[PDB]
């Protein structure tokens, strides 16, 4: 329930790391989302190419992984003057040893002493056992690779459902009963809209018919509701007496009345140019 | 499987000349923006010089005017540095970095995110 | 602050039957005259569902307890409770159920509804202290004896109560669906009345979604809450409760399903099919149609599925000459190396 | 820079009580069963204490069970042996050993290598 | 020193192991066979060489090695030593000496 800038991300030029998958960076202001989930830490920098669908390391595998069919992007920029301190910054804690992976955007703060050999560690640390979070030493004197990057990942979540964050555009008015490109809540078209008795429930949003094009469709601004129909299409059929006799002809147009397109109107469509 | 890959590093003597390389697989290297970055020793990464997609538009750091001349082939998919008159205080480590403009203008003085990197390449000056 | 109760001395589970609950609108599309099929965490037809008193009297002096156990919360819980003088309160989600862990807590009071979720140090008993008023008694004012102490709180919501006034056979059903998917807690929910059946009645009731929230908690365990409208400090010999516990609430367990249900023309659930129930059913699934005509329809595939892997390898006494070397009785001098291969 | 240092040794009364201690440096003891080995005067070094590496399993010279305890520290990367009713058959330089198991089967009754060695402390016990 | 990537009179002058090996160790305790009661010498090691060893090279040479600064033609004397010193494998040994 907020509107995204991500013109003022994008354009800052102060981030070191702007990786978007499944959507163009450029685009985010124009496509909008049900949600975005924000997730922002400190990480070094030789590991913040960890930081990606299907990759692996110790952050990718034993921290955080990220599912291959990742709609977002990573954003990371540099905190060598805002996170290192002279003594050495230890308050960020990273484990190195885990009995599996973990899941698809799973959390684990469990401080159990992990077992490295054969019988039991039973809570302390010790002969293949480890506490399992180790300290960094975070410094103003480290080399680029061991210096802090301040690392924010937006994932933009995407269903058939009613979108909270849209990006800066610009709402336009409501015309009806004509053939126009219409974008409803996202939902991008042609068709002639038109007033529908139907009734949707407080959560209903969209509406279907057989297949994947909406048929009906609701209104942000106003508690209504309308009806989408496709711009008028059919085949012309040309009609002539042979030009070997004359030169004159006629047209039918398919399954229309003869309205939106010497006028005979059959069950065949609209027939123009010739009598009756 | 995108890679930047540098090439030419070595060890010269001061006022000679040396000439580095750039070349990029898996993706294709005349859309991006590519610049050339240093860091010597004891010393943070500074923007050596950066030339446009197209090569028409091109910056380098006030230390180097008059000796480094970069420049790219859009055909061969590569990127060129050449030094001259080379001096003890350009002894560093070189990357070439590849990113796109995320600001308007055309000219590419101002430094930004730089979305590949490749693993550096080592020139040396000293006599 | 909280108050001790006695023991629950583990009553014996008791089951009962479902007659076709707990299906609930899928998605937020309306869609009219139309049959479809969506695989999603349903409650089958005709299954188990384990129902408590919320009041028992099962000792032989006479004594009234509170049946409020807490429950396993697997991939969804169904809820339904057929009463008459609003004696459930709320519900409690967690995994410890303490200050370890983060909790929720829905309650509901005569005028709104309390959604909070913190790190509720909770009590064995939880449960909303009941009185009236000495002149009005048109309302009901409830104090919380539910958790000892609140941290750490990262939500807070208030609408339109959950449960309608109740204030003699009008029984009401108040059935709620509660998913945790994606951090995100759903409730669907229904009301019904009822007339003169004491479980769960036969027919079909969809459950509209009622509110979503992103919770994003871990939930594994859950408890209902009672309202004592008697007295702890002096339990009388009876009456002092609602005649004995008639009113209950029925516990119904959710699984991945695939179900085909009608939208009418009005958009609206009139009837559903739970595909592997019985063949019928399944041959509706597979031609999508509520109604089969006679003659024979291949309708699934079936393949025995193979047991224990094996992994099988050659016996010969000779193999390679490791003992011989191992066991050899000279070893060459370390400066020039015997170096033997093995193939 | 893998060290085994023992500590602990000194001169006590029969009857009376000492505890060594072994410490490691350069290397996590963790990984290793530790043995505690002497060598008295005129006499080789035999084995009087052993545990596995992760602590489940020991073992104890029968000239010695129910007098010594071995127990290992595990947070503190230190092995410990609490000596009880010393007598003056227990003087000899103390040594701690570090290895793997040479077999297979939990027990570490039998003996190979020690892959780490200490220096040592002199226990004695006269009076 | 039987391991990748250490250094040693074993690990350098004997047999060099690259940092890169895909192989096991093993190795066990030989007192009872190696050694005799007045000492098995029949096991040489070199403690000088010219230069480290490659991985997996095998000398077997058996030229004095010139420590000092003259040559000295395969023959022994001032700063010449041959290159292979005998082991005191003994039963009674310490395991650091034992075979
Ligand atoms: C038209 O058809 C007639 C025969 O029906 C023929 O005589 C005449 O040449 C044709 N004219 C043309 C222009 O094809
Ligand atoms: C076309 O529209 C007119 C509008 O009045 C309607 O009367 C007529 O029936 C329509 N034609 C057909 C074929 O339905
Ligand atoms: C339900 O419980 C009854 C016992 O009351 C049992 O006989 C029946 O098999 C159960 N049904 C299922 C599907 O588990
Ligand atoms: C929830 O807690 C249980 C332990 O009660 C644990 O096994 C499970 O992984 C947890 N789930 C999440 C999503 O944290
Ligand atoms: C429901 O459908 C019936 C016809 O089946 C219709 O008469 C009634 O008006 C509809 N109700 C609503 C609220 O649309
Ligand atoms: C090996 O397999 C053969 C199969 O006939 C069997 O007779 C023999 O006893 C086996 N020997 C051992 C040592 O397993």
């Amino acid at each position: 329930n907020c509107v995204a800038d991500y013109s003022v991300l994008y354009n800052s030029a102060s981030f070191s790391t702007f990786k978007c998958y499944g959507v163009s960076p450029t685009k985010l202001n124009d496509l909008c989302f049900t949600n975005v989930y924000a997730d922002s830490f400190v990480i070094r920098g030789d590991e913040v190419r960890q930081i990606a669908p299907g990759q692996t390391g110790k952050i990718a595998d034993y921290n955080y992984k990220l599912p291959d069919d990742f709609t977002g992007c990573v954003i990371a920029w540099n905190s060598n003057n805002l996170d290192s301190k002279v003594g050495g910054n230890y308050n960020y804690l990273y484990r190195l040893f885990r009995k599996s992976n973990l899941k698809p955007f799973e959390r684990d703060i469990s401080t159990e002493i992990y077992q490295a050999g054969s019988t039991p560690c039973n809570g302390v640390e010790g002969f293949n056992c480890y506490f399992p979070l180790q300290s960094y030493g975070f410094q103003p004197t480290n080399g680029v690779g061991y210096q802090p990057y301040r690392v924010v990942v937006l994932s933009f979540e995407l269903l058939h459902a009613p979108a909270t964050v849209c990006g800066p555009k610009k709402s336009t008015n409501l015309v009806k009963n004509k053939c126009v490109n219409f974008n409803f809540n996202g939902l991008t078209g042609t068709g002639v809209l038109t007033e529908s008795n139907k009734k949707f429930l407080p959560f209903q949003q969209f509406g279907r018919d057989i297949a994947d094009t909406t048929d009906a469709v609701r209104d942000p601004q106003t508690l209504e509701i309308l009806d989408i129909t496709p711009c008028s299409f059919g085949g012309v059929s040309v009609i002539t007496p042979g030009t070997n006799t004359s030169n004159q002809v006629a047209v039918l147009y398919q399954g229309v009345n003869c309205t939106e397109v010497n006028v005979f109107q059959t069950r065949a469509g609209c027939l123009i140019g010739a009598e009756h | 499987q995108v890679q930047l890959q540098e090439s030419g590093g070595g060890l010269v003597q001061p006022g000679g000349s040396l000439r580095l390389s750039c070349a990029a697989s898996g993706f294709t290297l005349d859309y991006y923006a590519i610049g050339w970055f240093r860091q010597a020793p004891g010393k943070e990464r500074e923007g050596v010089s950066c030339i446009s997609s197209s090569g028409g538009r091109t910056n380098y750091a006030d230390s180097v005017k008059g000796r480094f001349t970069i420049s790219r082939d859009n055909t061969k998919n590569t990127v060129y540095l050449q030094m001259n008159s080379l001096k003890p205080e350009d002894t560093a480590v070189y990357y070439c970095a590849a990113w796109e403009a995320s600001r308007w203008y055309c000219p590419l003085q101002f430094s930004a995110d730089f979305s590949s990197w490749g693993q550096g390449t080592q020139v040396t000056v000293s006599s | 602050q909280c108050v001790n109760l006695t023991t629950r001395t583990q009553l014996p589970p008791a089951y009962t039957n479902s007659f076709t609950r707990g299906v609930y609108y899928p998605d937020k599309v309306f869609r009219s005259s139309v049959l479809h099929s969506t695989q999603d965490l349903f409650l089958p037809f005709f299954s188990n569902v384990t129902w408590f008193h919320a009041i028992h009297v099962s000792g032989t002096n006479g004594t009234k307890r509170f049946d409020n156990p807490v429950l396993p919360f697997n991939d969804g819980v169904y809820f339904a409770s057929t009463e008459k003088s609003n004696i459930i309160r709320g519900w409690i989600f967690g995994t410890t159920l303490d200050s370890k862990t983060q909790s929720l807590l829905i309650v509901n009071n005569a005028t709104n509804v309390v959604i909070k979720v913190c790190e509720f140090q909770f009590c064995n008993d939880p449960f909303l202290g009941v009185y009236y008023h000495k002149n009005n008694k048109s309302w009901m004012e409830s104090e919380f004896r539910v958790y000892s102490s609140a941290n750490n709180c990262t939500f807070e919501y208030v609408s339109q109560p959950f449960l309608m006034d109740l204030e003699g056979n009008f029984k009401n059903l108040r059935e709620f669906v509660f998913k945790n998917i994606d951090g995100y807690f759903k409730i669907y929910s229904k009301h019904t009345p009822i007339n003169l059946v004491r479980d769960l009645p036969q027919g079909f009731s969809a459950l509209e979604p009622l509110v979503d929230l992103p919770i994003g908690i871990n939930i594994t365990r859950f408890q209902t809450l009672l309202a004592l409208h008697r007295s702890y400090l002096t339990p009388g010999d009876s009456s002092s409760g609602w005649t004995a516990g008639a009113a209950a609430y029925y516990v119904g367990y959710l699984q991945p399903r695939t179900f085909l249900l009608k939208y009418n023309e009005n958009g609206t659930i009139t009837d559903a099919v739970d595909c592997a129930l019985d063949p019928l059913s399944e041959t509706k699934c597979t031609l999508k149609s509520f109604t089969v005509e006679k003659g024979i329809y291949q309708t699934s595939n079936f393949r025995v599925q193979p047991t224990e892997s094996i992994v099988r390898f050659p016996n010969i006494t000779n193999l390679c000459p490791f003992g011989e070397v191992f066991n050899a009785t000279r070893f060459a001098s370390v400066y020039a190396w015997n170096r033997k291969r093995i193939s």
